[PDB]
Parts: structure tokens; C-alpha cells; sequence
């Protein structure tokens, strides 16, 4: 859709990953 | 890295979706 | 009056000098300026030069620091051609660090009638500006091999940037609230600011350049502003704004403003709107934006990881 | 609302600064 | 009691709150302590939550996007150092963006050993103008602090503590509401003090229980053992995370782990230290995990992936320390007002070699490139695109390349290019092109000749005034005369003058601002060629518009046309303090 | 001188600028 940068980078991944959470390795 | 998917170009969902378990 | 000049080939280099040539309806030979300081002006290079509407020879402007736009040239409307610099040049922009509007071509046709235009380096100066001179101008319309360099011109420069429209004008007799557009580059911490520009201003023909030097003569009471708190909707983007303050009752301002944005370039510029009322540092605060935009790119760089 | 009231209502609006 | 309590790896807690209990029982952290992007926790979920087993973390602490969390006083009660071993960017300690956080809470904290504090973004945050960050890191400038709600608000910090003349004022020094700032003597400057103020022992980094006694102190200021701090440890325990002493058996099993399998890095032992990688020019020996000496040269490379590795900050640079050897190509975008060359010096000092090109971009605070102490080669078998082996561009305080009295670099094979350096002189720019090569080899060097160094002095040669003569208004002044190899590429001169009541005017930096007290540039059109080949023809300006009683600072300047021959840079004189005559 | 006409002097002498 649109460029994701600063906090709405972290606000639009954790839409998409509300419960599922974040990968680390 | 995310920086160069999301910001300095478009994410799909897809790719958002890549960076989750 | 007509103004021979005896050495056919007068600089300009400071307000002294230019008051030789008070009067001159019309400058005979060539010219040059280097104008590169000057204190509390009060346009007094638009007084001396403003009258000069045809100039014979060449016309070479070199190393002029102080000088941001070439309105001071009020009247100034025919280069002859009739003494060619070198190259066959009639205008030769070189190194003006400043300059900013070469010329208000909607309200400007100059003329440069015989011979190539020249711009190398004036980095403030837009491709745009050149453009339209040498299409006024006629030289590129006359196959002129106009030596203009898309490098070192326009570099450094928010040129040719988005138009911002005013949407919010409510007035009162000693404070104006505006809002704009929202305005945001393809990355929003880009917007370091807007910076809005006022002018008290009696006439709906003012310039954004007019009145204006980098030597620090400037017109316009500029209020920097802050970026708005952004939001994730596009469609709730709330119309950012200013109440300027401290106006005069029943007293025209000329008001634009402008996004200040730190280079990847992306920014937008308002018109001038005309509002009744009612009756270098810079370069640490670009980079220390720069510099927490770098951080939270490295953060998120490090932090977010794609899985396998 | 007055306009000075109306601007800081917009400015917490906008900017996030209220009175 | 000295680190009661367990030793723990770097620990990454994302998402749920669940995995915080990993530190239970952790005193020290032998990593970072990343604590970030819990949304879904709430202030209930922090109440009972506290680690004060925690005393210190190695590498770095970082909170971001942690909801709830109102206070660090709850989670870590007791962290006193954080060593900073390993940093985030430039920072060991990181709290971004922090949407809950009403007030730092660590007020054990006393040390961070290296790197500095980023605290950004914290909204609701209050109680950091209170914090003395000097008695915390000796780089208080480095530490950047901005945006959070002490510098939107009003904070009322009312702490009923020491008060530091840091400020203006003697506010007192409060992390909380609750807890005044441990300052300590000035003396006892890196080791602090019991409740009574009697100093710790010599060891005892940040505080003790008991004084001048270091098994009763809370943290090493070098290393720990046995549950005692020392200075070094003794044989046969070697170094391990320059923080701790462990003994053969230790890395022994540490070397056989990552040989048996991999996440890894065999900790070899050189030099009473245990390292992840023998170092450069020595290879592990005998199956005694012990590094020695090669014949023959074995340097250390380091392989870059995908060919490229950008140096951003310390912990980008300190991913090459030792590295002698780059099989790739590197660059460099250092960013921000703080420099940090004393940390590109100890990790990309000792790069003897790159194999791909360098490149310098959009570097800030990067006076030098000298921070490189011992790069001699750069391969260029890769090459940035424009088949370049050396790049710097929008560099805006560069100043020099390596000192080309001193050091070599030459370039196997590539281009050289230079934009935008505003205080890179040409004249340190040309010296490389010879001493890399690319000049031996008539690489087309795209170097800009008027976008770098024009806002830095570029003259070398010297102008002397010949012949000062002064009036009440007017001041005569000659000056030897001055041509380039060519004269055709004399320009003219410049003659700078400016009011100097006092003769303390520094030279003219190079970047002809026109402020109200600055240069009085007066440009001047050169003398005719003429006569012997001595020049006599002296060169010479008068000013009047000068005013009795007054004495100016002038100087003169050539101006040159600079070209593809490199041997333009023009001449300068020192500036000279003139004084008109007084009239009535 | 006077420093007006050296400097005159000086502009023939180098400048080859004369009144
Ligand atoms: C924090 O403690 C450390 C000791 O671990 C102090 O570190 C030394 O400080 C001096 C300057 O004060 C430096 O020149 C040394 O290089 C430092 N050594 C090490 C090993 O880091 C540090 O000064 C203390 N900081 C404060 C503010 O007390
Ligand atoms: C400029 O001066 C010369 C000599 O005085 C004269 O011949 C010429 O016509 C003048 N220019 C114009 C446009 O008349
Ligand atoms: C200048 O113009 C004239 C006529 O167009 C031409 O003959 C001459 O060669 C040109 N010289 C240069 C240097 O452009
Ligand atoms: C507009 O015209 C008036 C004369 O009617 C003049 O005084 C004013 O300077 C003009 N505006 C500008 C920007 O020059
Ligand atoms: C911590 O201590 C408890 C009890 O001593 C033990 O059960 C647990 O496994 C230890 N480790 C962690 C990571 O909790
Ligand atoms: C020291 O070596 C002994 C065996 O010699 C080993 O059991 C012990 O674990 C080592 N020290 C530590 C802290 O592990
Ligand atoms: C630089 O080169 C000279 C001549 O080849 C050599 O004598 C000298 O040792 C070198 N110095 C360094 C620091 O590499």
C-alpha cells in the first residue's frame, strides 16, 4: 500500500501480528 | 532489512507478514 | 539617461559601485557582477539598477554571494548581444552561491538577443528558473548551444517541489489562523518542518524572492513550525496549522509556506495567498533529524527479523 | 470558539499540544 | 555478595512478558538485554515483576515499545553497570520510544562502562533533567536525550537529595519520586561509596556493602573471580569477555562445543585471553588451544556479505575489529554531530587491506579518514559502480584522507571520486591520486574540482604584504606578487578585511559567510604580466572606507583556476592588524 | 604625497589604470 517508516513500520507490523508477535533467531 | 522492504520501497503484505512467527 | 560605459565593461561588486549607474535607462557595453556583501541594503541595488531595461554587451553574473534574486533588475528587459563574452556568451551565471530566482519570468521577458546563455554551479538556482530563461530569452528557440550543466545546478535546492494549497484562512484584526494541505514525503520524517513566510504587503505583486539577500537583508517574517503529529490513516491526516501572531488591523499580508525537508528534494511550496485580517546551524538541525531518522532505521533494521 | 481557542484546539488536534 | 547469582547469555524478550522470567535469577548478563515490542502488557502485568538479582549486563540494555512498564525501579531495582562490551549503534543503554514510562527507575545504576545513553521518544517520561548522566558515563555529550515529556512539559520532579552544580541552579539529583541520585565524593570518582560515604575498594565499579573490602562489592570496575574483584586475572585463568576469568577447562569446553556443532566460535586462547577467532597472523596450534604465530602470513579476513558492509556506528565498525583483511568492499556513513573516530580507530585501525572498494558517504562528524591506521591497499576487485575503488561523497566535515606525509594507500585498480567534501582540500585530495596510483595509471578520477574543499582554506603557498601604508580612512596596502605555474590560472586575489579592536581574529575557516561581523571580501583583478620574470609588478588595494581610531584585520587570498593538473591551490597571507590614523 | 595618489601611481605601475 504505502511506504511503512518511524513508528508506523511498528504500528503496521503489529497489525499484521497482533498476538502472533515478531520473529527473532 | 526491513528498512529497505517497508520504508525506502513498498512492503506487501506478504513481506510484512514475513517478519512475524 | 543613457549610461556609455567608458570602460565598456562595468562590474558590480557592491552598492558603491552600483551608484554609478543610478538613472541608466540603458547600459552601452557589457556587464559584469560580483556583488558579495552589503549591510542594512535597504534594495539600494534595485534603486541603482532597477531603471537599466537594455544592456549592449554580455551580461555576467560571478561569485555573487549576496545576491538571491536578480529582481533588482526591475525594468531590465533586452540583452543586445553586442559585445559577446567569451564563447559568445550574453548571460553567464557562474558560482552565485545564493541565487535563487534568476528572474520572475511570469511578470519578466528578457530578451538576451544575440548569442549562448551560460550557468555553471549557482547550486540555489533551479534547472526550472534556467529553463524558462532560455526559452524567454529566445535562445533556445534560436538553436543557442545554451551551456547549462543539470550538474551543480539545482543541486542543494528544494526545487521543483509540490504546490501546497491553502485550505483555513480565518483572519482577525492582529492573528491570522492558516491550515494547509497535509503534505508528507514518501517518508514521513522527512518533514524536519514547514516553515511559513509572511509580508505585510499593501500589492498583490509580490515575489517570493523580492526585497531579499543572503547577506541577511529579508522581507518575510519566516516562522519555522513543527511537523504534525502524523497519523496512520491517510484519511485522518488533520490539515496542519498556524496562527501567526501580532498582526495589524485591516492590513494586507502576503503569507506563503513551505516544507522543510532533509534530502534522500521531496518538499511542497504554497503560492503567495494575500489576507486582509479584519478591520552553517541549519546544516546541525538537518543532520541531528538525519541523525535519529538513521537510528530507528538501524533499530528496526536490527530489531525485525524475516524469518527463514 | 475564538480563534486563539479554536488554534490551541487545533493544535492538540494536530501538533498533540493542549492547554 | 558479589554477582550471588547466575550468568546469564544476551537475552531478547519480544512479545510476551513470559519470557522476562529467563532473568530470574541472572546477576550479570553476558549480552545484550533487549526488552522490546511488548503492545499487550499493561501495567498489572509489571507490578510483581522485578530482577533484583540483576546487577550488570555486558553489552547493552535496550527498552522499545514496552507498554505499562511505568518504571524502571520495578523491573531492575539493583543494575548498577552496564558495560557496554558490545553497544546497540553507538549506545548502551536505549529506551525508545517507551509509551508508559513515567520515570527512570534505575537508580542503582552508577556506571556504563562504554557507549552512551539514548533516551527518545518516551512521552510520559519525567526525571531526566534530574539525572546526573556525569557521574553515570564520562560521556555525557555523546548521551542524547530528546522528545520524551521533560522536553515537551512541564515535570513536577519533586524529590523531598545531592544537588549538582551541573545545572544552573542546585537541583537536587532524583532518579525517582523515592530515590535520590548516589552521587560520591569526587575522589571516589569510578567506585563509589557505602550509605555512611566511606569509599569502596579500588575494584568496586559503582558501590559496595561494606567498605574498601572487594568480595563485599557490587560490581568490578575490571575483572571478576571467585567471587572477588581483581585487577587481572592470574594464571592460569585466562580473560573471557573482558569481564570475567575462566579457566582452560572452560574454553576448552567452549572451543569443542562449537567445533561439535554450530549455531559458533571456537575460544581460542591468545594472549591470556579467550577470543572468539585467533587474531591476525596467528592460527590455533597442536589441538592446544593456544594461538601461535605463524610463518608465513595467515591475516585475519573477514568475509562481507554479498560484497558490501556499511560502517554506520561503533557496532557496525566493531563487527571488523581486528578484521586486517576485508574480502569485500566497505563503506562508511557515519551520523550525527558526535564523532566517533576514537572507535573506528580501535576496530578499523588495524584493516590492512580491502579487497572491494571504500567508500565515504554522507559522513558527519568524520574530520579524518585516519581512524584507518594501517589501510595500505584498496583491490578494487570490486568496484562501486563507475568502476570506482575509492568513494566519498556529501563527506561535510572531512578534512583529510590519511596524512600523506605518513602513511600509503594504493589502489590495485578502480577510479578514484570525490563530491561534495566541503573541507576536503584538493591539495589532500591530489596527494592521494599519486600515492594510490590512479594518477601512475591515468585513471579518469571523477574528483569535482569546485565541491571539494571550497569551504575550507586551500592555499598552501604564502602572500606576504610588501608595503602597508595607512590614512585616517584609507589603508594602502601591496603584497609580493603571486602567479600559479601558469598565470592564465590566476584569477585574481581577494582581499579580506574586518574591524579587530583586539588581535585575537582567527583565520578565515573558508566559507565566505556575509554575517554582520564577517569578511569584507573585496575581490581584485590581477596586475599585468610585465617586465622581468622577477614579477615586478607588487600588487596592491586601497580601502576607504575606513574610520579613524580603528584597526582591521586584513589579509589577502589568491583566486585560481583549479585543473586536471593538480599543481593550483593558490597562496594566503596571515592575517595582519592594521591600524588607520586618528583624526579629529 | 597621499595614499590616494600612490595608489594611482600603483594602478599605472601594475593595474595599468590611469586618469
Ligand atoms: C565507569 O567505570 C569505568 C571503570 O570500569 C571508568 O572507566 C575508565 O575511565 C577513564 C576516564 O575516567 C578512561 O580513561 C578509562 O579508559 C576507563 N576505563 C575503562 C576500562 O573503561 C569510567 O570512568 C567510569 N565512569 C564514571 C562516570 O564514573
Ligand atoms: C556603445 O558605444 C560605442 C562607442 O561609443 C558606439 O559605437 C555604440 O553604438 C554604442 N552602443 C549602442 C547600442 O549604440
Ligand atoms: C561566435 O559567433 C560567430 C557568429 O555566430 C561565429 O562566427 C564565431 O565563430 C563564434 N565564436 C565562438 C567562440 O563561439
Ligand atoms: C508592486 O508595485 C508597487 C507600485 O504600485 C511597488 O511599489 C512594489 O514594489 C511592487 N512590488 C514589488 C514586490 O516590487
Ligand atoms: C532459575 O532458578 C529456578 C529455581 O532455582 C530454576 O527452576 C530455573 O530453572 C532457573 N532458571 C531459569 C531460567 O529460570
Ligand atoms: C574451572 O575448571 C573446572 C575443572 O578444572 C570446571 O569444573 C569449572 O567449571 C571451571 N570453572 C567454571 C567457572 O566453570
Ligand atoms: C610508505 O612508503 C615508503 C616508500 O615506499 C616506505 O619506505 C615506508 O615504509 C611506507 N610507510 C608506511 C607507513 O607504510
Amino acid at each position: 500500500n504505502q511506504h511503512l517508516c518511524g513508528s508506523h513500520l511498528v504500528e503496521a507490523l503489529y497489525l499484521v501480528c497482533g498476538e502472533r508477535g515478531f520473529f527473532y533467531t | 532489512g526491513i528498512v529497505e522492504q517497508c520504508c525506502t520501497s513498498i512492503c506487501s503484505l506478504y513481506q510484512l507478514e514475513n517478519y512475524c512467527n | 539617461k543613457v549610461c556609455h560605459l567608458l570602460e565598456g565593461e562595468k562590474t558590480i561588486d557592491s552598492v558603491t559601485s552600483a551608484q554609478e549607474l543610478r538613472g541608466c535607462t540603458v547600459i552601452n557595453g557589457s556587464l559584469i557582477i560580483n556583488i558579495r556583501g552589503g549591510n542594512n541594503l535597504a534594495a539600494e541595488l534595485e534603486a541603482n539598477l532597477g531603471l537599466i531595461e537594455e544592456i549592449s554587451g554580455y551580461l555576467k553574473i560571478r561569485r555573487s554571494y549576496a545576491l538571491v534574486s536578480l529582481s533588482f533588475f526591475r525594468k531590465l528587459r533586452l540583452i543586445r548581444g553586442e559585445t559577446l563574452e567569451i564563447g559568445n556568451y550574453s548571460f553567464y551565471a557562474l558560482d552565485n552561491q545564493n541565487l535563487r530566482q534568476l528572474w520572475d519570468w511570469s511578470k519578466h521577458n528578457l530578451t538576451t538577443t544575440q548569442g549562448k546563455l551560460f550557468f555553471h554551479y549557482n547550486p540555489k538556482l533551479c534547472l526550472s528558473e534556467i529553463h524558462k530563461m532560455e526559452e524567454v530569452s529566445g535562445t533556445k528557440g534560436r538553436q543557442e548551444r545554451n551551456d547549462i550543466a543539470l550538474k551543480t545546478n539545482g543541486d542543494k535546492a528544494s526545487c521543483e517541489n509540490e504546490l501546497l494549497k491553502f485550505s483555513y484562512i480565518r483572519t482577525s484584526f492582529d492573528k491570522i489562523l492558516l491550515r494547509w494541505e497535509p503534505y508528507w514525503p514518501p517518508d514521513f520524517r522527512d518533514l524536519l518542518g514547514f516553515m511559513l513566510f509572511y509580508k505585510e504587503a499593501p500589492y498583490q505583486n509580490v515575489t517570493e524572492f523580492d526585497g531579499q539577500d543572503a547577506c541577511g537583508s529579508n522581507s518575510w517574517t519566516v516562522v519555522d513550525i513543527d511537523p504534525p503529529l502524523r497519523s496512520n490513516d491517510p484519511k485522518s491526516q488533520n490539515h496542519p496549522g498556524w496562527l501567526m501572531r501580532g498582526l495589524k488591523p485591516w492590513t494586507q499580508y502576503a503569507i506563503f509556506v513551505k516544507t522543510l525537508v532533509t534530502f534522500s528534494t521531496y518538499g511542497a511550496k504554497s503560492d503567495i495567498i494575500y489576507v486582509q485580517t479584519d478591520a552553517s546551524q541549519i546544516l546541525k538541525e538537518l543532520e541531528e533529524s538525519s541523525f535519529r531518522k538513521t537510528f530507528e532505521d538501524y533499530l528496526h533494521n536490527v530489531v525485525f527479523v524475516p524469518r527463514p | 470558539x475564538s480563534l486563539e481557542e479554536e488554534w490551541a484546539q487545533i493544535e492538540c488536534e494536530v501538533y498533540g499540544r493542549c492547554p
